[PDB]
């Protein structure tokens, strides 16, 4: 029965609409639904339109009215200039007296709030299509029916903010460039009219309720209009005093107060700089007089989060930050600001110790802003020491650990500035943190963790013997905590702290051969040690401290037998021995890191010899086994080590890349073999078992095995200097092992990791091997594109490789397209707009890459029968798919690399750089300019797509499009202003003159 | 309602309910498994808790009639047949997998499992 | 036990309903399927102040699915703006959803959500996100997919709704659970549907758990 009002052969039952809108808002489970399907029908019913007027005067449901109102807004953005003058002037004055007749009843105003805001947009978007040229009275009326009642000026008040928004704040997207200025310089021309309403207003003063939604608007106003308005009139005086007082109006004067300081003002006036003073001098004397003093516990009160205190204290925050890092210079030379200054800072220190992340992170700006100055601007750091004092201790207790990336490196720089401009008062506060650990007062792992994390921050900003004395001192201080403390869980933390720190300071390190080699030979102990996080934080700190100090690791030091990379090789199997896998694979990295710094080829080859010497045996003895046996390949444990040793490879490899050449060589011929092997059992079990086989652990590990053979082939690949070797002895073995099985297994079994593999080999030696680029394509290309080309979902891993690929072979070795036969070049154009059409920005700008670069390729090749045969069979279709995604709203992410593309199209037959006619014979008179052809295939192509528009706008359009071809901004524009008039009815050719 | 209860066992773990309709998999939560012996009838139950909610995936006893069974895709799951659950409120039958960080961690599971299986018993 | 009407408004494909979902049933749905206008669900929290409720009105962000709009706003008392680290677009549209929804909703707590923060190849930089410091939202990082701060909004709205800094979510009690005997004549039945559950491979092997 509720289906009653989507039945519009019958006139609408308006108490069943009250019915479906009541059981929608306030019902439940089955029948909220049913409502909810019914409703969304009758609001997209295009007529629905017609009923407005019936719902907004016979409706008791304000529900009902408010849905009224959003299927008159579609009309009125969309559809609006199909209507007659009179009809238009009639929903015009429907909507006007509705909003009066609400207003004029106290009880309505009070309780509707939802709908006359409504109301109220609906009027604004009637005043985008109708003001000032058929309305040119809308402004003075207002403000004639503003005078008459309290509550009409209040909700005109409404009316001028959102008129405001939809102009200034959020017209780019909505407008033609020519709708968007004619009604900037509409609002332009009468705001001095509007201006003096809000002033008498604001100075007359009265009802809280209609000085605060004046003040509402004047903040939209601060957005656009100049700087006059605020500076010669009274305003700034009532924002910064009478308004600061109140607190119904003190959150939207901050907020004001903040946009003023903003404004666009003149540089070299007196009397405009004392008045920028005097503003801020008021606001912070309100603050201290009637909200808290300077001293105030903000910490406190922002916790017990009574009223609007927060949004209070962040509006507060906003505005000291934004008119101090515009103005502190103001207030810093003249002796009698000198109080105002600091204790505008000092409110900012208070507002700082708010446990709050958000707030802390806009104070913390402003701090970074502040200390840069003091690091180098002259006489001014000395204004500020008891300010940087406090704020020091504030950075050292929030620091937080190096993972949180932006918040960590914003809190180093700030300490890192603080240190330097006082290092004995950053070292005071840390020695004395680090003692109230020690005396049990302070002392929790999130406390000696914080301490930890920004005693290692400063690290670099000492002279390298205050440096070597407050080192010594902090690892002393953390050790006597260890032993202090009682049972595993507390030591492990503060052994992990003292690895922390030790790993910050490699200078000290460096200079120190005998304490740098206890520092390792302590994190080889403490590679045994099970208890959770000590292992890991061993191995990254090793690999962190090989990082910075490998030098001394590959030299004889002073008073040693050998480099001591030798030594930590020679132990490798009894230091390793504990280690879970990815932890051996970060020692073995750290150990190629070391053996990369020997540049002695004879004596890098032998270290990289006896550090793979485990590895390489235990891979030795797996294939004269492996080999000799077959089935040994489908035992779970040995599958586990071979993909173990294929990573430990990787490992050293990423450290070591051109250097690692000779361990690849070692490995080379039998990993392949392995390949291969692995393969065939992959094949064999998905024969045997099904599609299923591919989710097994024992198919994953030897899938496993395959990824990472392919990830070291590309790793080295991707770095190697030789390429004459990489091409001579690895590129013929590898695709010989990996493409044919690549295409020959289903799609289930095929490895994305190939195509990542191949576009590293392209990239790298594509130039030296196009009959090898060509048996890539020949492998990969049809296989992979009929995977991927059902939906846009499927092999999401293929997709993305797919593309890569494509770009590359297109770049490196476009010779390889030229080969394709005619049909499989067909495939490409397809497969280049198939990628157009993804959502997925990976594939999506990988595709409009390829299409220009195709069309910067086929330039290149001259007027010769490929080029000409090119354009006369794939021009249109690139064209037209690129119009396609530019127009569809579903690829706005794509919008700039579709408008740079369809630049380079139109501008290739601008030039007459195309030499063959685009037209088949006898379409058009033989004699036609292809510049004119286009015009015609546009014109007629936009006129079938988007039949709503005029010859006119198409036209216009085009013009404009054509003219501006050269200038990717304004082809832009031209495009943006083109997508907002698709979007309507009776859209103005003359905006594509703008 | 635990503070009645000794902790037998504890295991990090996801747990999974089978959609017989989707004919696939889904996640019912992520935390602690729980092996709870109730101090005044000694019947020891499954308790799992989601990380950060805490609210309550999965609430039965390790019934006696209950079978362990490999996951084709996994060697660190388990899948059983439950009768009576009642994470949801109303005791419903659920096909579980749970999966854990390791094969030692599942084998560990199904060794607790069982020794709660024959505690259960009595 | 209170209840309040929570909005969830952000473009298509941001993880809205992947969300709530997970809220609702602990599961992770990796399909895309496009809401068509709004879904309505109740979410319960056991707090240490008792249950609250939340009826979650969750919202189509792509515009061809959009339904009723700023219709789903009218009498929220909460909201959630929702946006991916992951695509550029969705944060810029950020002022847009919070400009219709503050139109209808004038006093309401609002929490933006940037999610996806587990994808490594992130675009949306902590740097770039400040919107909500001058409009006065609540701001967490999360990821429906690893649970990153996956309670935090509900938390921060709970405390700001019940007017209680020092709210909690709690344990929700653990009734002892019934004993049963299987019944004979569905024992066929049962090692049928096992046989099924057995041959389904669990989704996503290689994750931690
Ligand atoms: C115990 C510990 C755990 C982890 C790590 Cl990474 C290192 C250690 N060290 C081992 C023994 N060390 C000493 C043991 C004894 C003595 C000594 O006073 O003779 C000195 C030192 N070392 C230092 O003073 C020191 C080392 C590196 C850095 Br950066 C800064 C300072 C100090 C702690
Ligand atoms: N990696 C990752 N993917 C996520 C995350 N959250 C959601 N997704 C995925 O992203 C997509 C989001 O889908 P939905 O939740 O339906 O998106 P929505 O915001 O509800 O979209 P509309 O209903 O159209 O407004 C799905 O494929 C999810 O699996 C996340 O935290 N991480
Ligand atoms: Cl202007
Ligand atoms: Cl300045
Ligand atoms: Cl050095
Ligand atoms: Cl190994
Ligand atoms: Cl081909
Ligand atoms: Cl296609
Ligand atoms: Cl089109
Ligand atoms: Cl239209
Ligand atoms: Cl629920
Ligand atoms: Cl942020
Ligand atoms: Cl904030
Ligand atoms: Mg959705």
């Amino acid at each position: 029965s509720m289906e009653g009002i989507l039945d519009f052969s019958n006139d609408l039952d308006i108490a069943l609409l009250d019915q479906v809108v009541s059981t929608f808002y306030q019902g439940e489970g089955v029948q909220q639904k049913q409502a909810q399907e019914i409703l969304t029908k009758f609001q997209d019913n295009p007529d629905a339109w017609e009923k407005v007027d019936q719902i907004l005067q016979f409706s008791t449901n304000p529900q009902s009215k408010f849905i009224a109102l959003s299927i008159l807004d579609k009309l009125i953005t969309r559809k609006w200039k199909l209507l007659p003058n009179d009809h238009r002037i009639g929903i015009r004055n429907f909507v006007v007296g509705m909003i009066i007749s609400m207003c004029q009843d106290d009880e309505v105003f009070k309780t509707q709030k939802n709908l006359i805001n409504k109301s109220d947009l609906t009027l604004v978007q009637i005043l985008k299509q109708e003001w000032p040229q058929n309305w040119p009275e809308f402004i003075p009326e207002l403000i004639g029916s503003s005078s008459s009642s309290v509550n009409v000026c209040e909700n005109n008040m409404i009316v001028l903010k959102l008129l405001s928004e939809e102009v200034f704040d959020f017209s780019a997207e909505q407008m033609t460039q020519a709708k968007a200025l004619h009604l900037k310089n509409s609002m332009s021309k009468e705001f001095e009219q509007i201006f003096k309403l809000c002033f008498q207003v604001l100075e007359q003063g009265s009802s809280s309720s209609l000085i605060v939604a004046t003040l509402e608007s004047l903040l939209r106003y601060l957005h656009w209009i100049p700087y006059r308005y605020i500076y010669e009139t009274n305003i700034l005086e009532l924002l910064s005093t009478k308004f600061m007082t109140s607190p119904d109006t003190r959150a939207i004067t901050l907020k004001c107060l903040t946009e003023v300081s903003n404004l666009k003002i003149p540089q070299d006036n007196d009397l405009i700089k004392r008045q920028t003073v005097l503003f801020f001098q008021n606001t912070l004397q309100q603050i201290a007089t009637s909200v808290m003093p300077v001293t105030a516990d903000l910490k406190a009160t922002y916790a017990n989060a009574n009223g609007n205190d927060q949004s209070f204290l962040q509006d507060l925050a906003m505005f000291l930050t934004t008119y101090l890092a515009r103005n502190r210079a103001l207030l810093e030379s003249d002796e009698s600001l000198r109080e105002l200054l600091l204790n505008a800072h000092q409110y900012l220190i208070q507002l700082s110790k708010i446990e709050e992340r958000e707030l802390f992170k806009t104070t913390l700006d402003y701090w970074h802003n502040l200390v840069a100055d003091l690091f180098y601007e002259p006489l001014k750091k000395h204004i500020y020491e008891e300010i940087c004092s406090q704020l020091r201790l504030v950075i050292i207790e929030n620091m937080v650990r190096p993972e949180e990336i932006q918040l960590y490196k914003s809190e180093r720089e700030v300490l890192v500035y603080l240190t330097h401009l006082n290092v004995i008062d950053t070292e005071e506060i840390m020695i004395s943190k680090l003692a109230r650990q020690i005396d049990g007062s302070e002392w929790s792992w999130h406390n000696i963790n914080t301490l930890s994390w920004a005693i290692g921050s400063i690290s670099g900003t000492m002279s390298e013997d205050t440096e070597k004395r407050f080192v010594v001192t902090v690892i002393k201080d953390l050790l006597g905590l260890c032993e202090q403390k009682r049972g595993k869980d507390n030591k492990a933390v503060v052994a992990r702290d003292i690895m922390y720190v030790v790993g910050e300071y490699p200078r000290f390190l460096k200079a120190h051969w005998n304490f740098l080699r206890t520092v390792i030979l302590k994190l080889f102990e403490f590679m045994h040690e099970t208890h959770e996080g000590v292992q890991d934080m061993a191995c990254d700190t090793f690999i962190k401290i090989v990082q910075k100090c490998k030098y001394h690791f590959v030299i004889q030091q002073p008073r040693e037998s050998e480099p001591f990379i030798q030594t930590i090789i020679r132990d490798i199997q009894k230091t390793t021995a504990d280690l879970q896998p990815q932890q051996v694979h970060t020692f073995y990295k750290a150990c190629g890191i070391i053996i990369s710094e020997e540049r002695s080829v004879a004596e890098r080859n032998r270290l990289l010899s006896d550090l793979m010497q485990l590895p390489n045996m235990a891979w030795d003895t797996i294939v004269e086994q492996s080999t000799a046996n077959p089935t040994l390949l489908l035992d779970s444990e040995t599958v586990k080590i071979i993909a173990n040793i294929i990573k430990t490879n990787v490992a050293v490899c990423t450290s070591m890349g051109a250097d690692f050449y000779p361990q690849l060589g070692h490995i080379y011929y039998n990993m392949l073999q392995l390949y291969r092997a692995v393969s065939s059992m992959i094949s064999t079990q998905v024969a045997a078992e099904g599609l299923i086989a591919t989710k097994t652990p024992k198919v994953r590990g030897l899938r496993t095995i395959k990824k990472e053979i392919l990830k070291l082939v590309e790793t080295y690949i991707s770095k190697a200097r030789n390429l004459d070797d990489v091409v001579k002895v690895l590129v013929e073995p590898l695709l010989n092992a990996v493409l044919e099985d690549y295409m020959n297994n289903v799609p289930d079994a095929r490895d994305a990791e190939v195509l990542n593999c191949m576009t590293t080999v392209v990239e790298k030696v594509g130039h030296m091997i196009p009959q090898g680029v060509i048996l890539i394509l020949q492998s990969v290309f049809e296989c992979t594109l009929d995977m991927i080309n059902k939906d846009f979902t499927e092999y999401p891993e293929h997709r993305v490789e797919f593309y890569k690929l494509l770009k590359v072979i297109n770049e490196k070795s476009f010779a390889a397209f030229l080969e394709l036969p005619p049909a499989a070049f067909k495939l490409f154009v397809d497969a280049i707009c198939w990628a157009f059409k993804h959502n997925n920005r990976d594939v999506e700008v990988n595709g409009l890459q390829i299409a220009l670069d195709l069309v910067k390729n086929i330039e290149r090749m001259g007027n010769v029968p490929f080029a000409n045969e090119f354009h006369k069979n794939y021009f249109f279709i690139f064209v037209s798919e690129t119009f396609f995604v530019l127009t569809d709203s579903d690829h706005k992410s794509g919008f700039s690399k579709q408008a740079l593309l369809l630049m380079k199209l139109i501008s290739l037959v601008y030039d007459n750089k195309i030499s063959v006619p685009l037209y088949q014979e006898a379409e058009v008179p033989q004699g036609t300019s292809n510049q004119v052809y286009l015009s015609q295939y546009l014109a007629n192509m936009l006129s079938n797509a988007f039949p709503h528009l005029t010859s006119e706008q198409i036209a216009s359009f085009l013009s404009a499009l054509t003219k501006q071809c050269k200038d990717l901004v304004v082809f832009k524009g031209t495009l943006r202003d083109f997508l907002v008039q698709i979007k309507e009815v009776g859209g103005d050719p003359t905006d594509y003159l703008f | 309602m635990e503070e009645d209860e000794e902790v037998l066992y504890k295991v990090r773990a996801k747990l999974f309910r089978f959609d017989a309709d989707a004919k696939e998999w889904k996640e019912r939560g992520t935390g602690d498994c729980k092996f709870l012996k109730n101090k005044k009838t000694n019947k020891v139950r499954i308790l799992m808790r989601r990380d950060k909610t805490l609210k309550i995936c999965a609430n039965h006893i390790i019934a006696p009639e209950y079978t362990l069974k490999p996951n084709v895709g996994s060697d660190r799951s388990w899948v059983y047949a439950c009768t009576a659950d009642i994470a949801e409120g109303e005791a419903e039958a659920f096909t579980f997998a749970i999966r854990f960080g390791s094969k030692e961690n599942a084998d560990k599971f199904k060794e607790e499992f069982e020794k709660a299986q024959e505690i259960n018993k009595k | 036990q209170v209840q309040f009407k929570l909005v969830l408004v952000g473009d298509g494909g941001t993880g809205k309903t992947t969300f709530v979902k997970r809220h609702l049933t602990g599961e992770f749905e990796k399909k895309y399927v496009a809401t068509l206008g709004v879904e309505v669900h109740p979410l319960v929290f056991h707090t240490n102040r008792g249950p609250i409720k939340f009826n979650v009105w969750d919202t189509a962000g792509l515009e061809k699915f959009g339904g009723l709009r700023d219709g789903y706003y009218i009498q929220a008392q909460c909201a959630i703006i929702m946006f991916d680290v992951t695509s550029r677009v969705t944060y810029k549209n950020v002022p847009n959803w919070h400009r219709d929804l503050v139109r209808v909703c004038e006093n309401i707590p609002i929490v933006l959500c940037g999610n996806k923060v587990d994808i490594k190849d992130r675009k949306v930089k902590a740097k770039s996100i400040v919107f909500h410091r001058k409009k006065n939202l609540q701001y967490y990082d999360i990821s429906a997919k690893s649970n990153y701060n996956f309670e935090k909004p509900f938390l921060w709205l709970a405390r700001k709704l019940i007017g209680d800094p020092n709210l909690e979510f709690v344990a929700m009690p653990a009734a002892a659970p019934p004993e049963v005997v299987m019944d004979p004549a569905l024992a066929a039945q049962y090692e049928h549907d096992l046989e099924v559950a057995q041959t389904t491979a669990l989704p996503d092997e290689d994750d931690d758990l």
